[PDB]
């Protein structure tokens, strides 16, 4: 299933303020009315090509979580990001992620880990988040506002910037629920979680228009190759 | 050698009461400290080795902590399976020495002792002596006087005393105190008298039989 | 000998609070404890509350655990008791007593003056 | 450092810190501390350079053996204990217990290799207690012609020189390679002035001007502005914000 | 994992020498050192000395050097331990443990416990107890129930094992500490609550067992009025 990325997937590139001016970027950006796939829970591997855009409309925060890593399982080190009732838990410990990794405590086992970060949580809503790893840096952008996808205007900006030098090229995502079977080769036994959907995109190098206001917030932006 | 003082002796708290306890040493140390918990008539089973450090298994109920001379160790809460007895224990130097121990208990309210009293058997009088005793049964306090009155007369300096410990099921204690008498002197009397005195006790109370019953 | 005094008391009214002082002078104040009692108007005694040496918390019994306080002041030889949530059943007479067992976790029960306590 | 919790340097304790500031004008440079060496570079520069992440190995040896803890160096401790390569770069902070961490007749408690069948490989730690081949074949856990065993006791004591007391001694390596720097020894090094025209640098951006209070309004995740034409126009304070 | 084994109790007369052992198993015996404990009957533990038999050296406390010698031997995994000239007041509980604080990075502690063992040094000689049952009045009874047991007495040595009706009664058991006679001999005293329906009527039987010697005795009790 798709479905149509109109106007999202626009994000502030350099951290600069600036006030009534017209600014040229040349980055990684969601071109404009593109095709998005379309995955509602009532969740396979995916590619982490150069950009991804990921968004979800689902209320009581049924989406979770999310993986990162190459050979996923395997030794080579991987992402881990929850969000937990207190506090987000990133972990970046090579961990073997079964094939069903988790809806119901741990999706993964035990395994040598190399950076660690707590912080406040991230959580009839939409939730857009930007991924990107460059130079060496893994960098999310997040937003936050109440709800196929709007056709309102809206600049996700940066929420953490993650020195981690591992590569990437493979992601999946983390559902929750209750009352349910905790098995590794096996989904949906027991109780199902409630109606719930997220929509998963790809960035591509475009070069984009950004208008910023007086009070250096992005109002429109026009995709330059349309 | 080294010698070390832990105080208070003994502690009194309730479940779910804080508790803690210091140890000293006769020259000050920064480490090379350790605490003990031993139970009665067993082996000590570790609980701090080095300073602030906790070994394999022991739960976070129990910290350490002290610099110099002296050092403290605390205790957030208590529950019946670790009434026992604590030791501090120095080891920076091979003539190693254990503290005086310190006793932690259950409290509670007050319990009235159930006051009992034993006759001699023909078969004991057969062997040419005669005993009386006396049981002061789930009662509060730790210890409990315990006074003869043959022939209304108080007596000491010829009976024994035997003592329990806290009974986990309700933290009550209970005493008991043995008169013993040759065949002579047991015939010599003609009653024989035992009187416990209990704060819960609204009076004393006596417990007494003559020698025709 | 072992001469008590009390002060204060008298009507109050319900549900309320009330302050109870007591002390001693010219006599040992450690040795033995400082303990309380209750008697009803033609009935049995009954025990309030007692405060050691070491003052590690406070003692009580099974019907004035949870509704009175006690305390002792050894630099005065003054102790006090806290009356609170007063019910109809205080209306009885208190006595002072003094612990004369030397050195003893026990109590030996004598009473040396009380005063009376009614609620309105 | 405090600790001390490393008695033994048999088996000594590793430990790994990064994202985090070393400031070194509180740490083996204050007057506690007795003696600070370092190799391929001075104290100063390792204060004004940053590095990707730094191991810490903890251990306590006798006057003897400190000179063995550098570089291309050979002797008991580094043939047997810890040893070192020839490249190897990093720092040792050494402080004296004797006056409280040795006893009239005690301190048996700090052990060493004395022996060992081969020298151990660069940063290599060994807790094997097996025989050491003391002439004749190696023993099984057993006693024979020699057998001696490799470990030995320093036993320290007042009657001992200060070449055989407890030298606490702890040991930094660093690394630089593939560093997107996270430690950093700077202490705060700041200074504000307004209103007249002064050289400033706010985590880089090196100019010059005039600094003074603006009522532009930037957003919580915004560091700096650029007016038209990208030119640096507002600055957000570090530490104020 | 990691074990010690101890031996069994054993007895001998003042003056000579007693012989105790320690079996080590589990990973390298090479690995382990084993320290000798000792623990009186209500006074704190004792430190007797320590051996390293992968050493082949030994060293004992100021206290007990020259009287104690400590040997171990690694083909059958044991250690041992020689006390000389005992004394009545050496009766005491005797432990051994072992001295891992010398290997990773821990030190002069001990984690390792064995069974322990019980000598006692006296003149007395081995022999079996003896059981007399309590006849508790009638009068005596209060709050609805009454006080009753068997009393053992002159036995040697210890451990001694009581229960009652062949294990096959738990509810409101008591058995207080042993006590020594005057005399050299050992006692012990146990009680039983009882309500009111079944005392005098119920078949109660005291359960004693001698283990040194597996002497086996037993008899009833009954109050009176
Ligand atoms: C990441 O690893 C994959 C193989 O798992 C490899 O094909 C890819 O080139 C690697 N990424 C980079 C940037 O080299
Ligand atoms: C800019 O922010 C100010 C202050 O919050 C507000 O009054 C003004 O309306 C904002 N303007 C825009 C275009 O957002
Ligand atoms: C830095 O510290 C100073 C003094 O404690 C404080 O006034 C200021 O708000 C702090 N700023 C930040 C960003 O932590």
């Amino acid at each position: 299933a798709y479905t149509n990325s109109f106007t999202r997937g626009v994000y502030y590139p350099d951290k600069v303020f600036r006030s009534s001016v017209l600014h040229s970027t040349q980055d990684l950006f969601l071109p404009f009315f593109s095709n998005v796939t379309w995955f509602h829970v009532i969740n396979p591997v995916l590619p982490f090509n150069d950009g991804v855009y990921f968004a979800s409309i689902e209320k009581s925060n049924i989406i979770r979580g999310w993986i990162f890593g190459t050979t996923l399982d395997s030794k080579t080190q991987s992402l881990l990001i929850v969000n937990n009732a207190t506090n987000v838990v990133i972990k970046v410990c090579e961990f073997q992620f079964c094939n069903d990794p988790f809806l119901d405590r741990v999706y993964s086992s035990a395994n040598n880990c190399t950076f660690e970060y707590v912080s406040q949580p991230f959580l009839k809503n939409l939730r857009e988040f930007v991924f990107k790893n460059i130079d060496g840096y893994f960098k999310i952008y997040s937003k936050h506002t109440p709800i196929d996808l709007p056709q309102g205007f809206s600049a996700l900006e940066p929420l953490v910037d993650l020195p981690i030098g591992i590569n990437i090229t493979r992601f999946q995502t983390l559902l929750a629920l209750h009352r349910s079977y905790l098995t590794p080769g096996d989904s949906s036994s027991g109780w199902t979680a409630g109606a719930a959907a997220y929509y998963v995109g790809y960035l591509q190098p475009r070069t984009f228009l950004l208008k910023y206001n007086e009070n250096g917030t992005i109002t429109d932006a026009v995709d330059c190759a349309l | 050698d080294i010698q070390m003082t832990q105080s208070p002796s003994s502690l009194s708290a309730s479940v779910g009461d804080r508790v803690t306890i210091t140890c000293r040493a006769s020259q000050g140390i920064s480490s090379w400290l350790a605490w003990y918990q031993q139970k009665p008539g067993k082996a000590p089973k570790l609980l701090i080795y080095d300073a602030s450090n906790l070994e394999t298994g022991v739960p976070s109920r129990f910290s350490g902590s002290g610099s110099g001379t002296d050092f403290t160790f605390t205790i957030s809460s208590l529950q019946p399976e670790d009434i026992a007895t604590y030791y501090c224990q120095q080891y920076d130097n091979l003539p190693l020495t254990f503290g005086g121990g310190t006793k932690v208990e259950i409290k509670r309210t007050v319990a009235a002792p159930s006051v009992f009293i034993f006759p001699p058997s023909d078969e004991q009088l057969k062997s040419g002596t005669a005993s009386v005793v006396c049981l002061l049964n789930n009662f509060y306090p730790r210890e409990a006087k315990v006074q003869w009155k043959v022939d209304n007369a108080l007596q000491s300096g010829n009976s024994q005393e035997s003592v329990t410990e806290q009974d986990s099921k309700d933290s009550t204690y209970s005493l008991s105190s043995t008169l013993t008498l040759s065949k002579a002197d047991y015939e010599k009397h003609k009653v024989y008298a035992c009187e416990v005195t209990h704060q819960g006790l609204s009076s004393p109370v006596t417990k007494s039989f003559n020698r025709g019953e | 000998q072992v001469q008590l005094q009390e002060s204060g008391g008298g009507l109050v009214q319900p549900g309320g609070s009330l302050r109870l002082s007591c002390a001693a002078s010219g006599r040992t104040i450690s040795r033995y404890a400082m303990s309380w009692f209750r008697q009803a108007p033609g009935k049995e005694r009954e025990f309030v509350a007692v405060a050691r040496r070491s003052g590690d918390g406070a003692f009580y019994a099974d019907s004035v655990q949870g509704r009175f306080t006690v305390s002792r002041d050894d630099a005065k030889n003054t102790v006090y008791l806290q009356m609170n949530s007063l019910k109809p059943e205080d209306t009885a007479v208190y006595y002072c007593a003094i612990d004369s067992d030397t050195f003893y976790s026990g109590s030996y029960d004598y009473w040396g003056q009380g005063t009376q306590v009614t609620v309105s | 450092f405090n600790a001390t919790r490393f008695a033994s340097v048999y088996a000594w304790n590793r430990k790994r810190i990064s994202n985090c500031v070393a400031d070194y004008s509180v740490l083996y440079n204050l007057a506690p501390f007795f003696t600070f060496k370092c190799y391929g570079v001075s104290p100063t520069k390792l204060n004004d350079l940053c590095f990707t992440n730094v191991y810490a190995d903890s251990f306590v040896i006798r006057g003897d053996e400190v000179r063995q803890i550098a570089p291309g160096q050979t002797g008991n401790i580094a043939d047997y204990n810890y040893k070192l390569p020839d490249d190897f770069t990093g720092c040792v902070i050494a402080w004296n217990s004797n006056k409280l961490d040795s006893k009239v007749s005690g301190n048996y408690n700090y052990l060493y290799r004395l022996f060992r069948k081969s020298n151990l490989k660069p940063f290599e730690r060994d807790i094997s207690t097996e025989i050491y081949q003391a002439g004749n074949k190696p023993c099984n856990g057993v006693a024979g012609f020699n057998c001696y065993f490799p470990l030995r006791s320093y036993s320290f004591r007042p009657t001992y020189g200060v070449g055989h007391q407890p030298y606490r001694v702890v040991v930094l390596s660093f690394e630089l390679l593939h560093a997107p720097a996270t430690v950093c020894g700077p202490k705060k090094s700041t200074n504000l002035v307004k209103n007249k025209c002064v050289n400033f640098n706010f985590n880089g951006l090196k100019g010059t001007g005039v600094l003074t209070e603006s009522n532009k309004k930037f957003l919580p995740f915004q560091q700096f502005g650029r007016d038209i034409a990208d030119t640096t126009d507002a600055v957000r304070d570090p530490q104020t914000l | 994992q990691v074990q010690l084994v101890q031996s069994g109790a054993e007895v001998k007369k003042p003056g000579s020498s007693v012989k105790v052992s320690c079996k080590a198993s589990g990973g390298t015996f090479s690995s382990y050192a084993i320290s000798w404990v000792r623990q009186a009957p209500g006074q704190g533990l004792e430190w007797m000395g320590r051996i390293i038999p992968i050493f082949g050296t030994a060293n004992y406390a100021q206290k007990f050097q020259g009287r104690v010698t400590i040997t171990a031997d690694e083909s059958t995994s044991t250690a041992y331990m020689e006390l000389s000239s005992l004394r009545s007041e050496d009766t005491a509980v005797y432990y051994c443990a072992s001295l891992a604080s010398y290997s990773s990075g821990w030190e002069d502690v001990f984690d390792i416990w064995g069974q322990g063992t019980m000598v006692t040094v006296s003149s007395a000689s081995t022999k079996g107890p003896s059981v007399f049952p309590l006849a508790p009045s009638s009068k005596s009874t209060s709050g609805g129930t009454a006080a009753l047991g068997c009393l053992v007495k002159d036995y040697f040595p210890e451990p001694v094992t009581v229960s009652w009706n062949s294990g096959a009664l738990t509810s409101g058991v008591h058995t207080f500490p042993a006590v020594l006679q005057s005399s050299g001999l050992y006692s012990l005293s146990s009680v039983v609550t009882v309500p009111s329906s079944s005392l005098g009527t119920q078949t109660y039987i005291c359960n004693v067992n001698h283990k040194p010697s597996n002497t086996k005795v037993d008899k009833k009790v009954e109050p009176k009025s």
